[PDB]
């Protein structure tokens, strides 16, 4: 579509190395460094992700609590008596 | 040579004591690498098959 490898950009003085997929393990150090990585990733975002959704649960735990209280009858039987 | 794919290309067989580098080396434009590596490997698979 008028754009393909060959004219994308001008790259100079960059050397890359790579291995054959058959000469390297597909799952290298999965839990050795992947698990410590996810802890690093989660911390970097838990201060921007959790607080917005923590508030929603607070709305949930209060909006639903008040709704049942409305359906619950209140002791307003005075002024009629026997 | 029909569609001017490469400026140069050659086939080599470097031999060592227990190893070697059997393959090919080609010189072409910056918009002809894929067009000849496709026919270069296509020729290899023809002899094998």
């Amino acid at each position: 579509m008028g754009r393909q490898f060959g004219h994308l950009t001008r790259v100079r003085h960059v050397i890359t190395y790579s291995l054959s997929p058959f000469e390297q393990r597909a799952f290298p150090h999965y839990f050795s460094k992947g698990i410590p990585n996810v802890l690093r990733r989660t911390r970097a975002c838990i201060l921007r992700v959790a607080p917005p959704f923590v508030a929603f649960y607070l709305v949930y735990t209060w909006g639903t609590q008040e709704f049942e209280k409305s359906k619950r009858k209140n002791p307003a039987a005075y002024e009629n008596d026997r | 040579a029909t569609n001017k794919l490469c400026q140069s290309f050659q086939t080599f067989n470097i031999c060592y004591a227990d190893t070697g580098l059997l393959g090919a080396h080609f010189v072409c434009d910056h918009m002809s690498i894929d067009d000849m590596m496709f026919v270069l490997q296509g020729q290899w698979m023809r002899l094998c098959t």
